[PDB]
RNA sequence: CGACUCUUAGCGGUGGAUCACUCGGCUCGUGCGUCGAUGAAGAACGCAGCUAGCUGCGAGAAUUAAUGUGAAUUGCAGGACACAUUGAUCAUCGACACUUCGAACGCACUUGCGGCCCCGGGUUCCUCCCGGGGCUACGCCUGUCUGAGCGUCGCU
RNA sequence: UGGAGCCGCCGCAGGUGCAGAUCUUGGUGGUAGUAGCAAAUAUUCAAACGAGAACUUUGAAGGCCGAAGUGGAGAAGGGUUCCAUGUGAACAGCAGUUGAACAUGGGUCAGUCGGUCCUGAGAGAUGGGCGAGCGCCGUUCCGAAGGGACGGGCGAUGGCCUC
RNA sequence: ACCCACCCGACCCGUCUUGAAACACGGACCAAGGAGUCUAACACGUGCGCGAGUCGGGGGCUCGCACGAAAGCCGCCGUGG
RNA sequence: UAAGGCUAAAUACCGGCACGAGACCGAUAGUCAACAAGUACCGUAAGGGAAAGUUGAAAAGAACUUUGAAGAGAGAGUUCA
RNA sequence: CGCGACCUCAGAUCAGACGUGGCGACCCGCUGAAUUUAAGCAUAUUAGUCAGCGGAGGAGAAGAAACUAACCAGGAUUCCCUCAGUAACGGCGAGUGAACAGGGAAGAGCCCAGCGCCGAAUCCCCGCCCCGCGGCGGGGCGCGGGACAUGUGGCGUACGGAA
């Protein structure tokens, strides 16, 4: 995900699982050199990336 | 002359004021005058021309009467483009020729309530000035 | 050895940007500006540099709200009244 | 790329070259 | 022209030892104007000879007496039809010069 | 008095201004009093100031000091002048009974300067040149 | 120099936004007088001296 | 399609937070429609979608904000955002009655001899 | 006739002088004469479907609402509205909103560390942790509370 | 040639006539297709790509740096220069199919690596003092500079008012 | 008036200088800009009006200023130079 | 009648907002800035500081064929040009 | 071995308010040279000038005589003309240099302390009722608090005032 810059690990973490009602195993945070923070949220092994990718639209 | 000092009469601030007029200031500039009919109908010397109005051209090489409908009222050139009044490029493809609504009259308008009320005001007003002056 | 082996081993540096005027003017070691004087509680401005003055005068930016009191000087600084609807 | 700057003042004759000096 | 046209650069001048001859030239820089001249009136910018003030003696006053005599002078030749052609007045049909009409 | 702020002897120039010592401060020091105190509270307006005591190494003064929002001043006709904006800093442009015995004005024959507004405004009238537009 | 801060680098990723040109449909407009962008900072002429 | 003002004014704030997070999820789905391209269809309604939810966002601000004054209408001391902002010496003016204020020695002036209404010559 | 060199003219190139235009300056004159802790000037950073710069704006971020006006914007797509409907665009703007630094305000300026209450997750206040909301700058004015004094006095 | 304003006369006014000032700006010649593209030993053959090969790539041969390196990684500094794809308009003082050039994209993930914490040389506030003043002097000096805690006593709500 | 041919003359312009073609200095060439202006005090000469007087400064009255911040006028027509 | 204080008007204004006018200048001129101008750029910094207007009435800005890899041409076309 | 009053001085994230800074063309209070001239230069001059510091306002400042005058006396302040390049200052050199009176524009006057007379008759804050409450104002209901005799309010200020 991309996400604005003033955000923590705990408020991206909360945020994915307040959207899309997924649990979090880690949020993993950069700052990349355009202003934004990447975030690679590590889901909880009972559920799928793919399928959830496929119901947030991205494939 | 012009006795109010407060008229601008300016070479260069008319020209400014004329070529960096906003929108609504544009819709008055771009007015175009009736037919002998409509004038005689309505009482109205001139009006702004809206998007579907029935036009012949009066001057310029396009010269004609053919009666033919605006297509588009381009604010920003000042410019307005007819149906009829194109011509082909290189490609074949047909590109409207625009021109310049001083030089277009108005043979039939496109009448919803606001143009109504609009022509009755200044029919009035001509009415308040003939009264005035007789 | 006066000119390009002294200029060689310029590495580190003295002024930064700045947090009040934003121009490459803070140095480390005074923690002073001398561009506007952020110590200090006063912009710093002299009268021998007018061509420094108008390069920061208040015409110079943004004005958000110095250009909305000059409209509402012109309005009359009326408060609280809307017009009247339809 | 900026404009180059005029050609600098060479100290090249005086006191203290002996290339070429005067009667003195 | 305004006081500051021309003097808001600061342009001390390169003096003797290089081929520039003894012009007010701009200090330093990495621009075009860089070392190219100022302060004179044969310069490209910078001020002119002779800069126009507002403390001219714009306004005249003439006498009295003068006003009066060259407007009765103005009015006598207001008459004489040979001074009113000489002027350029299509005449031909007026019938008398001094044109007097009614008070309606 | 005053002692001129140079380094050590060095006022660069004619020999006029070299000494440093024996020169005097033209404002008084019951104005200076005021101006510190007006200084320590620009939120306060100084009205007026008297003397108190003496050292041979200091002066002790005694400054009233007015509140502006304070509602026993604001609502009293008498002295809601000093509410308004012109009297900001009177210890400051010198306008107080301390401040303006230094100015020099007065009426009559032994002043003749701030015979316009101040000093500056005689100076002014005196060295403008009035180039009329007939002349 | 990869021990930046975030104003030095929020700064620098401005100027790498700002370093882009100009689109091909600016072009076409009715008032346009701007034919290159005129801006075009390359890493070895202007050198920031932050 | 349109979310106009006059339709919000009259509405609840839970109806109104419940359309604004209809608008948010729409806002999100267009932005991810927009990363995958999608269509110039779903480009070009993220404006409308952006101004609906700053008409929902202003409406909500617009009633709490005349609440809050129809509360503190009355008071003597009211919040600062519902206190006037003319200029600073203006607001540092006096109070309309305190201009008019005037003393028993100045109102005795004022009656005792006032200035007449005259004229000459006859 | 050669080649090369000089001059002149015709034409073609380098170059942008002259001339003609000017949404720009300069000068003079008139009316107003208004900034800010309810957060000024300035600065930084972001905001367009395709957007670099200028201009405009502030996480409601190429503008929100209201009023006036009345069929567009435009470089290209797109979708609204039926322009027989508070209605596209512009202007006015009086309502709302206005990120961070900055007099700059919790301490310094790395966006680091805090303290006091309230709410929601944790929990069913029982302490951790997380998020959100309101305070915590200096000097000073009137009043309140808590006080200090081998400063001045009455009872013991 | 040009495409939109201009002149004669009577008077008024001026920023009114250039060949120079090592004059100011801009442009262009001879020099001149000249000086030069010579510091650190060295390149050669065949094939691929292409319209094009001395410089790109691959294979082979001969070399050089010789582990205080022409190697592998950091600090200051640079800020995308890192990587892929396409082009060869301009740059790489010859060329280029190549590049750190141009145009689209992509790339930097931390309880454990550092900052963050502490203090050094030092800087710098409060009081205090000085100064017309912006401010300056000084860090214990002309200071009521602690807002913390144990044990006990009174009073109060919250949670099964027992604790 | 374009080019060429012949006879005679003919040293490269500006400046400092007693003296420059100078082995004195500036100078490749071309286009544009470029240097005695404005105010005040005077002095002399000239043009005009009035005349032992002259001038209206400054101000005021008329037009709301297109032409105008012009013009006209003043028991201020003389306070004053 | 000092050692206390208040007070508009006649006054000044190269900053700001809204305007008007010109025997002014016309892109080497006029403000540094008619144009993305206090911009690009230079210096560690205080500071310095440019160059740069014109297609046409309307882009109608040269479809298409042919040589060249292309830049470039030859035709054809638009336009009164 | 303490309590209660007063006086001086503290602490408050106490209730309610003010100031900080910017612009700075005009204005006010300071500070303040040197170029230059005197054909040198040192007083003088440039010059209360540039630079520096603070302070506001739409104008600021000044301002209603501890005045001018010597006359048949005028009568706040400010600004224009004249006085006047004069009186006067100056290595009496260079140079500097007002004012009164007079003609105009405008014209506006006043309040305190003290002296005293009235039962503090005065002022600030909080609770309640009525009015609009978007430059928090007016009346009443409170042995509700506070300031105040170390003096608030009315009369009254040099033109006299009080009973
Ligand atoms: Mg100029
Ligand atoms: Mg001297
Ligand atoms: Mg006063
Ligand atoms: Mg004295
Ligand atoms: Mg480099
Ligand atoms: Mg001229
Ligand atoms: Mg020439
Ligand atoms: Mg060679
Ligand atoms: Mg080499
Ligand atoms: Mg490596
Ligand atoms: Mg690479
Ligand atoms: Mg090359
Ligand atoms: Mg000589
Ligand atoms: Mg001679
Ligand atoms: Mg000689
Ligand atoms: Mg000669
Ligand atoms: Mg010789
Ligand atoms: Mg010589
Ligand atoms: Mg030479
Ligand atoms: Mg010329
Ligand atoms: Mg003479
Ligand atoms: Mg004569
Ligand atoms: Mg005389
Ligand atoms: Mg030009
Ligand atoms: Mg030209
Ligand atoms: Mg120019
Ligand atoms: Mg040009
Ligand atoms: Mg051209
Ligand atoms: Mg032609
Ligand atoms: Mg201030
Ligand atoms: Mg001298
Ligand atoms: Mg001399
Ligand atoms: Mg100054
Ligand atoms: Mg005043
Ligand atoms: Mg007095
Ligand atoms: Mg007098
Ligand atoms: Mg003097
Ligand atoms: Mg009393
Ligand atoms: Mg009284
Ligand atoms: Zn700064």
């Amino acid at each position: 995900f991309i996400v604005d810059v003033k955000a923590n690990k705990h408020q991206i973490k909360q945020a994915v699982k307040k959207l899309y009602d997924i649990d979090v195993a880690k949020v993993n945070t950069l700052i990349r050199p355009d202003g934004e923070k990447k975030a690679y949220v590590r889901l909880a092994p009972d559920y799928d990336a793919l399928d959830v990718a496929n119901k947030i639209g991205i494939i | 002359m012009k006795f109010n000092p407060f008229v601008t009469s300016d070479r260069s601030k008319n020209r400014k004021r004329h070529f960096n007029a906003p929108s609504h200031i544009r819709r008055k500039i771009m007015s175009s005058p009736l037919s002998k009919e409509l004038r005689q109908k309505y009482n109205v010397r001139s009006m702004p021309i809206r998007k579907d109005d029935e036009v012949q051209v009066v001057r310029g090489h396009y010269k004609g009467q053919q009666i033919g409908k605006v297509v588009q009222v381009y604010r920003k050139k000042y410019v307005i483009y007819i149906e009829r009044v194109q011509r082909e490029k290189a490609n074949g493809t047909t590109v409207h020729v625009g021109i310049h609504p001083s030089k277009v009259v108005i043979t039939r308008l496109k009448l919803d309530k606001d143009r109504k009320k609009i022509l009755e005001r200044k029919a009035k007003s001509r009415q308040v000035g003939k009264e005035k002056g007789k | 050895t006066k000119g390009t082996s002294s200029f060689g081993k310029r590495r580190n540096k003295t002024h930064t940007l700045c947090r009040r005027c934003g121009s490459k003017a803070y140095h480390l070691q005074k923690s002073t500006c001398g561009k506007c004087g952020y110590p200090a509680k006063r912009k710093r401005k002299y009268n021998w540099s007018a061509k420094a003055k108008r390069r920061n005068t208040t015409g110079t930016g943004r004005m958000r709200h110095l250009k909305i009191v000059y409209r509402r000087f012109r309005h009359g600084f009326r408060e609280g009244t809307t017009p009247k609807p339809k | 790329d900026p404009v180059p700057y005029q050609p600098p003042f060479l100290c090249q004759w005086g006191r203290h070259q002996p290339a070429w000096k005067p009667l003195m | 022209v305004s006081e500051l046209a021309g003097h808001q650069t600061s342009a001390e001048s390169w003096g003797t030892g290089r081929a520039v001859a003894r012009i007010p030239r701009v200090r330093g820089g990495g621009t075009h104007r860089s070392g190219q001249g100022a302060f004179g009136n044969m310069c490209r910018g910078g001020r002119m000879f002779a800069p126009t003030k507002t403390w001219r003696r714009w306004h005249r006053r003439v006498n009295t007496t003068q006003k009066r005599y060259a407007i009765c002078s103005a009015l006598a030749a207001s008459a004489l039809p040979a001074l009113v052609m000489s002027k350029g007045h299509r005449i031909e049909e007026v019938p008398e010069l001094p044109l007097v009409v009614e008070d309606k | 008095g005053r002692k001129r702020p140079v380094p050590k002897g060095a006022t660069y120039g004619k020999p006029v201004h070299h000494g440093v010592n024996q020169l005097k401060f033209a404002r008084s020091l019951q104005s200076v009093a005021e101006e510190r105190a007006g200084r320590h509270c620009g939120a306060l307006r100084v009205l007026n100031s008297y003397w108190v005591g003496e050292d041979s190494t200091y002066k002790f003064f005694e400054v009233i000091l007015i509140d502006p929002f304070h509602k026993a001043i604001r609502r009293n006709p008498d002295t809601q002048w000093i509410t308004k904006p012109v009297h900001k800093h009177r210890e400051m442009r010198g306008l107080t009974s301390a401040g303006r015995k230094s100015r020099g004005l007065g009426k009559g024959h032994k002043f003749h300067h701030t015979i316009g507004g101040s000093r500056r405004a005689a100076w002014r009238r005196r060295n403008t040149l009035q180039l009329h537009r007939y002349r | 120099s990869s021990h930046k801060t975030f104003r030095i680098k929020r700064f620098l990723a401005k100027k790498q936004k700002q370093n882009r040109p100009i689109p091909q449909w600016i072009r076409m407009k009715t008032g346009n007088k701007i034919r290159y962008n005129s801006k075009r900072r390359h890493w070895r002429r202007t050198k920031l001296g932050l | 399609a349109k979310i106009k003002a006059r339709d919000l004014r009259g509405k609840k704030k839970e109806e109104l937070l419940k359309q604004l997070d209809d608008l948010k999820v729409e806002l999100s789905q267009l932005r991810v429609a927009k990363v995958t391209g999608g269509a110039a269809s779903k480009l070009s309604k993220i404006r409308v979608v952006r101004k609906s939810i700053a008409r929902v966002l202003t409406v909500i601000n617009q009633t709490q904000k005349e609440n809050l004054r129809k509360f503190y209408k009355g008071k003597k001391y009211k919040p600062l955002d519902l206190r006037p902002k003319k200029t600073r010496a203006m607001r540092r003016r006096l109070n309309k009655h305190e201009e008019s204020l005037k003393t028993k020695k100045q109102q005795r002036k004022e009656r005792l001899y006032p200035l007449r209404k005259y004229a000459v010559k006859a």
